[PDB]
């Protein structure tokens, strides 16, 4: 889909930016527990998430 | 009892539908799902894309099929084609009863 | 005289333990029984098209052994949900032409799937035109976007 | 597996493109590939 | 039980992701990493359906 | 009741890979249906 930003993507309530994997590791790690987008229930963005 | 010879066949999709659980070891390594991008910038994907629902939908679909481009291997042109929906002889649905 | 007593001891032990277990289990049974009962017409076609769409999943997917094909055209996005209509609903009934079932196998003869609306708080299906998207601009520091949110493009 | 690809860093999918070719008129154009790396066949 | 709870929203979510006239599924390229840029715009909204393919449940 | 016992034996031999599908995924299942729920779409990271 065309257009920039439209809704923005939420980085709330995941994983911190410091705490990404590089792409070259192909190595699996256990997957996180209770991450979603934590936004106060507000805005289009993230409308139909977990919290709603 | 009808559907039980495809049920394990079936269940390699049921579950995660747009995956498939037979080579997702290889395709998703990890963090990052692989995918080969194939940018579609011909006339026939030009026209389903943006001009469908208008009125210059023939514009550039009947310009490329003009030249040597065959209908089969084009993406199907929606002003023709019956969906199941409003398809001759009535919609066009199984039921198992 | 012995064996009956032996009998009924350990029978009488095991249906007081068991019986109001089964008793409301096969009474909680019944809405589910009824749910199940009435799509049973999707069931046979449901499993029967994922059976014949696995290999073709499959292929995607391994073909290449490293990577997934995929066929990638530009194009418009709808309109972002909005806030308090477009808020998730459970309330899904039904199926194609207002019962339970599935579509007839799609060919290329008849590519479109029709798409089915039911209770969802979320629709495509008033996307028949080109229109400007309402929250053309946008900005995230004062939180001023132009065009107006709408249910209706 | 797929969970960690998902949705772990955001509310975005994690895709990785590996080799990006064109099409267009209906000759195919490639543009970048990857020969070793995460994407080998395997 | 998280399953039978968030399940429903997600098949409902994904069968809205997929447009019938152009087929297959729809994606945006976001963009992270400050955490993003302070404007956006969404140019048009293409035709995702058609009056003759719109069936109800 | 004997294919019964066929079918159960090899499930029970798989109780545990049972309750580990059960466990995994209810533990993203909502982090993976975040992204389609934005908007009529599906947000998408692309690295490269």
């Amino acid at each position: 889909g065309l257009g920039i930003n439209a809704p923005p993507p939420c980085l709330t309530g995941f994983l911190p930016a410091s705490q990404w994997r590089s792409p070259a590791d192909t190595r699996t790690e256990p997957l996180p527990s209770g991450l979603y987008c934590k936004i106060p229930k507000d805005a289009p963005n993230a409308v139909r998430g977990a919290r709603n | 009892g009808r559907a039980a010879p495809y049920l394990v066949g079936a269940l390699k999709l049921i579950l995660t539908v747009p995956f498939n659980i037979d080579n997702i070891p290889k395709a998703i390594r990890g963090d990052y799902i692989n995918v080969s991008l194939k940018l579609d910038l011909t006339l026939s994907s030009v026209d389903n894309a943006f001009l469908s629902g208008t009125g210059v939908s023939g514009m550039l679909r009947a310009l490329e099929q003009a030249w040597g481009r065959d209908p089969a291997t084009m993406i199907p042109d929606v002003r023709f084609t019956p969906n199941p929906h409003d398809a001759p002889g009535g919609p066009l649905v199984e039921r198992g009863e | 005289l012995v064996a009956a007593v032996g009998f009924g001891n350990t029978g009488g032990d095991i249906f007081e333990r068991g019986g109001p277990y089964l008793v409301r289990g096969a009474q909680d049974l019944l809405p589910t029984s009824a749910l199940l009962d009435e799509y049973s017409p999707a069931l046979f076609c449901t499993i029967r098209n994922y059976h014949d769409a696995a290999p073709k999943l499959a292929g995607a997917l391994g073909g290449n052994g490293y990577s997934l094909l995929t066929n990638s055209l530009v194009v418009g996005v709808g309109n972002p949900y909005v806030y308090p209509d477009n808020l998730p609903r459970v309330n899904a009934k039904g199926g194609p032409e207002g019962r339970p079932g599935c579509w007839q196998p799609i060919t290329r003869d008849l590519w479109p799937f029709p798409y089915l609306v039911m209770d969802t708080g979320a629709s495509i299906a008033p996307y028949n035109h080109f229109e400007l998207g309402q929250p053309m601009f946008a900005e995230y520091v004062w939180g001023r976007q132009v065009g107006e949110n709408t249910i209706n493009p | 597996i797929i969970g960690r690809a998902g949705g772990i860093y955001g509310d975005f999918f994690n895709f990785y493109a590996c080799d990006l070719t064109l099409k267009l008129n209906v000759r195919t154009v490639r543009i970048t590939t990857q020969p070793s790396g995460r994407c080998t066949p395997k | 039980e998280t399953g039978l709870h968030a399940y429903p929203n997600l098949a409902a979510n994904v069968l809205n992701i997929n447009s019938p006239n152009q087929g297959g599924i729809i994606g945006l390229p976001v963009l992270p990493g400050f955490n993003y840029l302070p404007f956006g715009m969404n140019l048009a909204s293409t035709a995702m359906t058609l009056p003759k393919q719109i069936a109800y449940s | 009741l004997e294919q019964l016992r066929t079918v159960s034996d090899v499930l029970n031999e798989r109780k545990q890979d049972l309750a580990d599908i059960l466990t995994v995924a209810g533990k993203f299942i909502t982090s993976l249906a975040e992204a389609l729920a934005s908007g009529p779409y599906f947000k998408v990271m692309l690295v490269n």
